[PDB]
RNA sequence: GUAAAUGUGAUCGAGAGGGAAUGAGCACUGUAAUGUGCACAGGAACGAGGAAUUGCUAGUAAUCGUUAUCUCAUUAAGAAG
């Protein structure tokens, strides 16, 4: 009898990367947009340096494929992803550039805003009260 | 505990750098202001700061320096000084602490009182 | 390319031996005018019964350029109906054109409700529809049924066109257009 | 229940038996009769049209229509 | 007039001169009435929309259509 | 030999009269005479609100000034150019010359 | 004769693309796998070989320009040809040009292979680039 | 900065629709950024709108872009074409 020979592999329901859960049925691109700090654009960048076919689903990936992606997230600058692609450029505290993942984002924004408030930076005071800081008009819109 | 740092540089080195060198650290819009050269007003303000840091000794505070140079970025030469910035009505006093580097003097003073209905 | 013969609709369909099969409708349904593609710019709208001389499948594609966002997209409408005719010709086994004709015949309500009272309060009553209005409403209902059916459903739009038109031609309860024709006629009778 | 991302052997077997005697068939039928997603109704349908089990009758833009063993067209 | 300003470099010792560009309302006053608002600048007129309509027929403009 | 004479004018009746007068002069000398070429008119325009304040329905007016023009290209000897140029004065029409 | 018009564009652009890649006549820009073609585009191209489809379509623009005897093509002209409608949030969409850097690199690659000659007011074809196209078409239509 | 809807092929599959508040940056105009452009992150309401209410009869309505038009150093989600 004939056989299909074009079927996906036996698939797992969901998997863990980053203290984050990824739906195994979801195709790798929109699936890596679950981890904070991996947007659409950067998700495609990582996958083509780890060299994984974009059309596989997240639950088909081996441990090996998940290590390849895990390695590229901890150190993008090793696999020729240039610094203008990354979250945190010319860090005031370190001089360096780095890519913040998961809960590091909120923690870094907090420690930053808190420092400005300790010394009375007007920009940090407004964000704490729920006000706007990019010059937007606050009379007509943005109520409640 | 570690020394204060701005974009990689220690306060010891930073307080010794020329304005020309410090310019390689600052944000883009602040760099463009230093590239386009200082006004005659700004030069007097800066020369007074350099004089003051030199002149002051012991435990007594130096006198306040007043300015209407609102857009000037803060420089490592006016650290520890008391400076009055014009608010459109009065010279609002402040002390220039290390953490203010990379910002303009207008960023630390309100020209408009906060509203509570 | 495909043919060097006589004019057929989409270069595929016979364009002959067509019967209306309701004498009340005869003069108002153009299945004469041989056209290769359901598109014409013929400027008949500026006339007294000129919108009754436009060919049948033309009137039927115009009905699709709706829901606001699709205004003016007449190529898209032709693409859609082309496919529907393939589905229907297959399913039914007869010229898609006779399915379309019979859909119209069944789907027009014959009696309607209207205000008659002039010299006082306006009291509703039954009234009898003209040939022309009867067919105008048939197209309207067939279109409205299709549009709303497809909105947030996984099925393809050309397929929904084939579902409705077969059923309508066969006068089945299954058609949205046929049901609503029953409703209008029942209310008309209630106010008789 | 949600849709599926495989055509397992026993669904595959019975689809071959079901595709004969059907007339026009389309992406939706495989995905609304059986439990397959649109992304696996395309791949199976394309496979059967290489195997000569079905035949394609339209492919205009993305709108794509097929026929099975008891199709028969009009005649002049 | 093209006014000039002195500016000091980062050394606060060397000086250079830069020119102020003529822009904004300050030099585009209405040639009939000195107004700063509603000045038509096209075809090298420099006349306000109020003054234009009383003089238009003397200049040679007409409403054809 | 050749001359091209541009008659330029922001009044139509004048340009029509002066060109008819010059055409008559050409045909009276008979050097194989011809009509002028009617040029694309230059049209400068301004659009402004009618009211001197904000009140009322905003009503707008378009003023346009039309500079008509006519070209004669012609064959003459240098004396006839020098002598005929006495015709080209005391006109509201502006007159310009080209030569090769 | 104007030999190019005898075949369909969606068969010609894919056809030449293979002849380019199998001879490496054009070399990808650094980071071609993650760069976008314009600031108007939403994401980088779906085909990894997009750089070669650009090279294949650039020589087509030049063949038809030569066929109609137009003035030579400039870097600005090509940038407006490949342009698109940029998305701007809460504002109408607006027409924006393609990025020049890709186009400059392709034209400099083609110069080194002797396929494109720089004129004072634009770029132009050369005999080898014409004859490659000629010999392709003569098989492709048959 | 010299159209866009649009035409063919692929793709995606029922919040991969949507881009609001916000982060550290990279440039431009300017006497001065507070204004504008760009890249990366982030991802709010909204699943077709109560009582009411506004235009429009044919190359019209609605859709789609564009202004060597006006404002204009730099700024259009405005008018006038
Ligand atoms: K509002
Ligand atoms: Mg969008
Ligand atoms: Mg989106
Ligand atoms: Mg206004
Ligand atoms: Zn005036």
């Amino acid at each position: 009898k004939l056989v299909f020979n074009n079927n996906p592999l036996p698939i797992q329901a969901m998997i863990r990367m980053f203290n984050t859960n990824i739906d195994g049925k979801k195709q790798i691109i929109k699936a890596l947009t679950t981890i904070r700090g991996i947007g659409d654009r950067l998700s495609l960048a990582i996958l083509r340096r780890a060299k994984i076919p974009t059309d596989k689903r997240a639950g088909e990936l081996t441990e090996d494929e998940l290590n390849e992606i895990n390695e590229v997230i901890l150190n993008p600058q090793k696999y020729d992803i240039p610094e203008w692609m990354l979250n945190h450029q010319n860090d005031p505290i370190d001089g360096t550039t780095k890519h913040l993942i998961g809960n590091q984002i909120e923690g870094t924004i907090r420690l930053w805003n808190e420092r400005g408030k300790k010394i009375g930076l007007v920009r940090a005071f407004r964000t704490s009260l729920g006000l706007k800081v990019r010059g937007q008009r606050t009379k007509s819109n943005g109520r409640g | 505990f570690k020394e204060f740092s701005y974009k990689g540089v220690n306060l010891e080195t930073l307080t010794s750098m020329s304005i020309s060198e410090f310019k390689e650290l600052l944000p883009s819009k602040l760099r463009r202001s230093i590239n386009r050269g200082f006004s005659a007003a700004e030069r007097d303000f800066i020369k007074k700061c350099i004089k003051a840091r030199s002149e002051n000794t012991g435990l007594e505070r130096p006198e306040q320096i007043n300015t209407n140079t609102r857009n000037l970025p803060i420089l490592p030469t006016m650290i520890g000084l008391q400076i009055g910035v014009y608010s459109g009505r009065d010279f609002m006093p402040m002390v220039i602490k290390e953490e203010m580097l990379g910002r303009r003097l207008r960023d630390y003073v309100e020209t408009r009182k906060l509203c509570t209905h | 390319t495909e043919t060097s013969g006589d004019i057929k609709l989409f270069g595929r369909y016979p364009y002959t031996d067509l019967e209306v099969k309701d004498i009340t409708l005869e003069k108002y349904i153009n299945v004469a005018s041989k056209v290769i593609l359901p598109h014409t710019s013929s400027r008949l709208n500026t006339k007294k019964f000129g919108r009754t001389k436009i060919p049948v499948v033309e009137r039927f594609v115009n009905a699709m350029m709706r829901k606001g966002r699709n205004n003016g997209k007449k190529t898209l409408a032709m693409r859609i109906v082309k496919d529907a005719f393939f589905i229907i010709e297959g399913v039914t086994g007869q010229n898609p054109i006779q399915i379309l004709v019979d859909a119209i015949c069944n789907s027009g309500p014959r009696e309607d409700s209207a205000r008659i009272g002039k010299g006082g309060v306006m009291k509703r009553s039954s009234v009898d529809v003209s040939p022309l209005r009867r067919i105008n409403i048939a197209i309207f209902l067939l279109a409205k049924g299709v549009r709303n059916s497809t909105f947030k459903d996984i099925k393809m739009l050309p397929e929904i066109i084939a579902e409705e038109l077969i059923n309508a031609a066969k006068n089945t309860q299954s058609s949205f257009a046929v049901k609503k024709k029953e409703e209008i006629e029942r209310i008309a009778k209630s106010n008789r | 229940v949600k849709r599926h991302e495989r055509v397992e052997d026993d669904i595959f077997n019975k689809i071959v038996k079901d595709v004969k005697n059907m007339r026009i068939l389309t992406r939706t039928t495989l995905s609304e009769r059986y439990n397959l997603s649109l992304n696996i109704s395309i791949k199976l349908l394309r496979f059967l049209e290489e195997n000569q089990i079905i035949k394609l009758i339209s492919s205009h833009r993305g709108s794509k229509i097929y026929a099975g063993s008891k199709y028969e067209p009009l005649k002049v | 007039m093209n006014k000039q300003m002195i500016k000091y470099n980062a050394d606060l010792e060397t000086t250079f001169t830069v020119e102020r560009k003529d822009f904004g309302r300050t030099n585009r006053r209405c040639r009939a009435c000195f107004a700063y608002n509603g000045v038509i600048r096209k075809y090298d007129l420099m006349i306000c929309r109020r003054c234009f309509r009383e003089y238009a027929g003397d200049i040679g403009f007409k409403i054809y259509d | 030999i050749n001359v091209e004479l541009r008659l330029l004018c922001s009044n139509k009746k004048l340009l029509s009269d002066l060109s008819n007068r010059y055409y008559n002069y050409l045909f009276q000398n008979s050097p194989t005479a011809k009509k002028p070429r009617v040029l694309q008119p230059f049209i400068c325009d301004v659009t402004t609100r009618k009211s001197p304040c904000g009140q009322g329905t905003a009503t707008w007016s378009k003023y346009k000034m039309i500079i008509h023009g006519r070209m004669f290209a012609l064959q003459m000897t240098h004396q006839m150019l020098k002598d005929s140029a006495a015709f080209l004065q005391n006109t509201d029409v502006e007159v310009r010359l080209t030569l090769k | 004769n104007t030999e190019i018009f005898k075949v369909r564009h969606d068969t010609f652009i894919p056809a030449l693309s293979e002849y380019l890649r199998t001879n490496k006549t054009v070399v990808p820009i650094k980071n071609f796998d993650i760069i976008k073609t314009s600031r108007g585009k939403e994401t980088s191209p779906l085909d990894i070989n997009w750089y070669y489809t650009r090279a294949a379509s650039i020589i087509r623009k030049l063949l038809i320009s030569k066929a109609k005897n137009e003035k030579p093509l400039s870097i600005v002209r090509f940038s407006s040809e490949y342009g698109c409608a940029k998305d701007r949030g809460n504002r109408p969409n607006k027409h924006v040009r393609a990025s020049k850097g890709i186009i400059i690199k392709i034209l400099n690659d083609l110069q080194e292979k002797g396929w494109v000659e720089k004129k004072e007011n634009g770029w132009t074809l050369k005999k080898e680039a014409e004859e490659v196209s000629k010999q392709l078409i003569e098989k492709l239509i048959n």
